[PDB]
DNA sequence: TGCGAAATTCCATGACA
DNA sequence: ATTGTCATGGAATTTCGCA
DNA sequence: TGCGAAATTCCATGACA
DNA sequence: ATTGTCATGGAATTTCGCA
């Protein structure tokens, strides 16, 4: 500080103050003549106020904190009294967006049989229909063959009545769902454990998890928009057929509809197909199983060039859920626990709760 | 003649009356002829409105080819029969007085009346939560004749929900005594 | 039809049939020996209809519908029937979403002079402060220079009371301003003609127009986000304190403030600049001319792979705004009057209106 | 010593009372002592209270190094020196009863006072909103001495509203009369 | 006439209802 | 009749200090 | 053994609160 | 303790029909 600025008036050389430059003294003050014009040499122990009141003025990152400064002062590495700033101003740290993309998606692979997993999710609240506001959207894995319940609520209640029809016909290993309400309550949990199924959650806030049966959903609004053009949206009646209509449609890439990879056989459908008709039904299982292997996987994308991925012992912020207006919409920093995979991470939140988190929902801490 | 398949032919018929449960009196039995699947809709009543409900569903679902029934006033109503032209299912009725399916259905539709029978014994009234697992024990049921369960012929793969248990079916002397007394 | 299959019985050969394949009669309908298998060929009359009702099952497009009908028929060029179908679903045009992207944006010559023209624009409702519940942002095109008002409404009353204020200091000559109803009125016109102002209005539904003062809400946002971290959200009495904060903020790519950009000299504010200390004001307002013409310009970026280019008398389909639930997110077809730039169109609309319309919000209609 | 420029020095002062317009009676000058523009803001009083809210708002655009008044009382309170002190401004003062500026100011000041004495007349409860042209119109009055107004001076650049009809400034025969007749 | 490190520039990311 | 923008912080590139 | 056109496959775009 | 998906219609590529 004083000590420093010292030996270096009377011509000694420290290091990190290029010998080169005449510094002197005025007003007071230790100056030196840089290319730019002449600035102030602070004292060391000056130096941390000098940053934080620079970047006080309107909580800029590095650039213009530091374009502030320099209008006044030089010291060596002022950048690095800059960032050492920015890594510990919380309102910056949990205000500021990222800059860093997510690496590439998982491809999970396809279940391996029908029954296997069930994707399920709520749409709506959708107009009034029968007093209904609700649709229960179950998704088999696998096949993609889906299952469609009106309910008045997104509730545990209504979810049971609709899973007691729909596991009449076969009891699933999993159901997996994102963290709503209905599918989280104990009772809902109860009711999976007296059957044997084990259920699996999303990480919170990342329907991406539950795309199978997201994608479903789309599907299912733009069949029922395009079906009560110019009419009410008297939409309860229609999800009967809405379902049939959707189970046997073919996916291009695939070149099979839900209800084809479910039964290996159409039904009693428009344009069935008859390409089985002399096999036997053994016969029939057989070549169907030999499909359901085969089917087209999609391999996992490039990752950006400005990805990121967590690592253990990292300080990564949790996303604001819903956060409130002129609020910040990252949480304070916390620090990774385990990677779980690529793309999913378990977290100590300060409080300090574990919490399980999609990469998605998170940024690394600027700065460390 | 090509080879039998699931919807080729849907076996219906109506069992009861029951004792109330939640209101409900009957059940639509589904029996599909090739692989022996049921499907199981409790109604208030066996009129062609409650039968019409209960198909809209199953067949929101899978569509067959025939439905066969007995001569029941509800399969053989006009109402009916415009529905299913509107589907283009066939109907096939068996004669007055004598009721034809397949030995496969005839054995199936057995085990369905001695299983109901056998759970509404104790609890007459609790039926209508019981027909989920009743369904799956049907459907999971070992075929003496083919080597296979209905759903494995349905699906082509195991199941979850395996019966390794082939229960009795038979009434034991407690059921016998207090079932004669329920209805006395 | 009838005409046709008859000929094509009898051995001779007509177009489109290759002659290779056997054609014969079963159950009164001509069949073909196809290598998928045996296939009817319907007459040309019954084709359409065939088409229709695959097509309307689940509303399908091309493959899904084609798979369908291969499943039972053939005739030459399926698809060329199928995609004249498509063209002709309302419900599917409406409905779909598009699969091409817009071209890339342009980027607009930074208006020449302060003062030349204003982009404005209304943030909120926020939480309420001393009663009031919106800002009124005023950004001066060239210098980024910013105005803030609190109002209690986004209305034409309000804007022009702020407005009044504001043209104490000058006059510009063109004010920008999406369509927001406070900017619409005709009020706000007269006020406009009566002080030689040229109002000048975004494509609706197209904040991007608006991008200047849009991207200065963010900064405002984010700094009153960082400011109120810990307190109630009484933001009214820190207006000021941003406006300021925000004026004196440099950008790192431009390396000044938007208040030197329209001064050429910093106020008395903190880290003021000292560098034309020397200079006479003449000097001084010299290099700042020098200054204001060599900022740096960004250029139009690459277009995507998949972009589609808007041409006179091409139909295209407005996206409707405020879509209803299970209701079409896009308009019928409309015609490119005029292409005004690569990114923005007149359209007649079918009522038939002129209207204005970023490529944004337009889709080409598919299938011709 | 360096030369002068934008923000060195506000030169402020109090005019009124006036005939109330809004419920506002005076107003507070601002002026640039290099450039020559000039900021106006109707107060209800000439009290420190009124002064700040007004130059907080002006402060919010540029702030000065220096303000200088006479001796007023809104000037010289403490609260008055407390924001000047919190906003890094030193205050200047002329000697009581001989106020000092410079001869731009004093001109300027001159044309303040003799053009709202012309336009208050007719219409003596309206110069509320005719502050916002009055600034305009002093804003773009070319200055005999430099070739430039103050706004070419500010920003560098010319303006919009250029007034090139340099007006009178003087009563009109009509206006002396009617002027001794409204306060009689 | 070239090294290691500091400075500056580059630029994808994301948010403006 | 109109039209994206630009703070941000790691990475990439250039310049600086010294020899 | 190669041509023109039809068929099929490829794949960016966008929407699932 | 978990993880994107897949209908869509122009374009790109492959195959077909014929020689
Ligand atoms: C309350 C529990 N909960 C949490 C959040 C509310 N959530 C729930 C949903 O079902 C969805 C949903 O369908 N989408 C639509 C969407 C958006 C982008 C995509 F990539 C995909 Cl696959 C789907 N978004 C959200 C959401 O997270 N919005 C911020 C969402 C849910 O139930
Ligand atoms: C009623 C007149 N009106 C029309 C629409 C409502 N609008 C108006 C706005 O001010 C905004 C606005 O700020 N943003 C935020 C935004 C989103 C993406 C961007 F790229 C950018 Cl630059 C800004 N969005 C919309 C909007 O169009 N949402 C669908 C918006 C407006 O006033
Ligand atoms: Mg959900
Ligand atoms: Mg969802
Ligand atoms: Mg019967
Ligand atoms: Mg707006
Ligand atoms: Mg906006
Ligand atoms: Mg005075
Ligand atoms: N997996
Ligand atoms: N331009
Ligand atoms: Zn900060
Ligand atoms: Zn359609």
């Amino acid at each position: 500080l004083d000590a420093e600025l010292d030996q270096l008036l009377q011509g000694h050389y420290i290091k990190g103050y290029p010998k080169q430059y005449t510094y002197f003294l005025e007003d007071g003050k230790v100056k030196v003549s840089r290319p730019e014009g002449v600035k102030i040499i602070p004292p060391q122990s000056d130096r941390q106020k000098i940053v934080l009141q620079a970047h006080n003025l309107a909580h800029t990152g590095r650039e213009a904190t530091l374009l502030k400064i320099a209008n006044l002062y030089w010291w060596p590495n002022m950048r690095k009294d800059v960032v050492k700033q920015l890594g510990r101003c919380q309102q910056c740290l949990i205000t500021n967006a990222s800059n860093k993309a997510s690496g590439p998606i998982l491809r999970p692979d396809r279940p391996q049989k029908p029954f296997d997993k069930f994707f399920i999710d709520y749409i709506g609240p959708l107009p009034p229909s029968q007093g209904y506001l609700y649709v229960l959207v179950v998704v088999d894995g696998m096949t993609g063959f889906t299952w469609l319940y009106p309910t008045k609520a997104p509730s545990t209640s209504a979810t049971v009545k609709s899973l007691n029809v729909l596991t009449s016909i076969a009891i699933p290993k999993v159901i997996h769902s994102d963290q709503g309400a209905a599918f989280t309550s104990s009772t809902f949990a109860e009711w999976a454990k007296e059957r044997g199924i084990h259920l699996e959650f999303s990480t919170p806030y990342h329907p991406q998890s539950s795309g199978k049966v997201e994608r479903k959903n789309s599907d299912i609004k733009r069949l029922l928009t395009k079906l009560l053009v110019g009419r009410p949206t008297k939409w309860y009646d229609l999800l009967p057929v809405v379902q049939l209509a959707l189970n046997n449609t073919y996916s291009p890439v695939l070149k099979y509809t839900p209800h084809q990879l479910l039964f290996g056989i159409d039904s009693n459908t428009p344009f069935a197909n008859q390409d089985t008709l002399d096999l036997t039904r053994e016969e029939e299982l057989s070549l169907l199983q030999e499909i359901r292997t085969s089917l087209y996987h999609p391999s996992t994308p490039p990752a950006s060039s400005r990805s990121w991925s967590p690592v253990v012992g990292q300080l990564v912020q949790e996303r604001v859920a819903r956060p409130a207006s002129l609020r910040p919409r990252w949480h304070k920093p916390s620090t990774v626990l385990k990677v779980l995979n690529p793309r999913t991470v378990v977290i100590l939140d300060h409080l300090g709760n574990n919490r399980t988190v999609s990469i998605d929902n998170l940024k690394p801490t600027s700065h460390q | 003649d090509r080879p039998q398949k699931p919807f080729d032919k849907f076996f219906i018929d109506y069992i009861g009356p029951l004792p109330p449960s939640q209101g409900y009196l009957y059940v639509l039995v589904v029996v599909d002829g090739m692989t022996g699947f049921t499907w199981l809709y409790p109604t208030k009543a066996p009129s062609t409105s409650a039968t019409v409900k209960s198909l809209n569903v199953l067949t929101s679902i899978a569509i067959p080819k025939v439905i066969h029934s007995d001569q029941g006033a509800a399969f053989t109503s006009s109402t009916f029969a415009e529905w299913a032209k509107e589907r283009g299912i066939h109907l096939e009725f068996s004669t007055p007085y004598h009721p034809q399916s397949s030995g496969k259905v005839e054995r199936k539709n057995s085990d369905i009346k001695r299983l109901l029978t056998k759970l509404l014994v104790g609890r007459p009234t609790k039926w209508y939560d019981l027909l989920p697992v009743v369904q799956l024990a049907l459907n999971n049921t070992y075929s003496p004749v083919l080597k296979y369960t209905p759903h494995q012929l349905l699906f082509g793969i195991d199941s979850n929900t395996p019966f390794a248990n082939q229960d009795t079916l038979d009434l034991t002397r407690e059921e016998e005594l207090s079932l004669l007394q329920e209805i006395r």
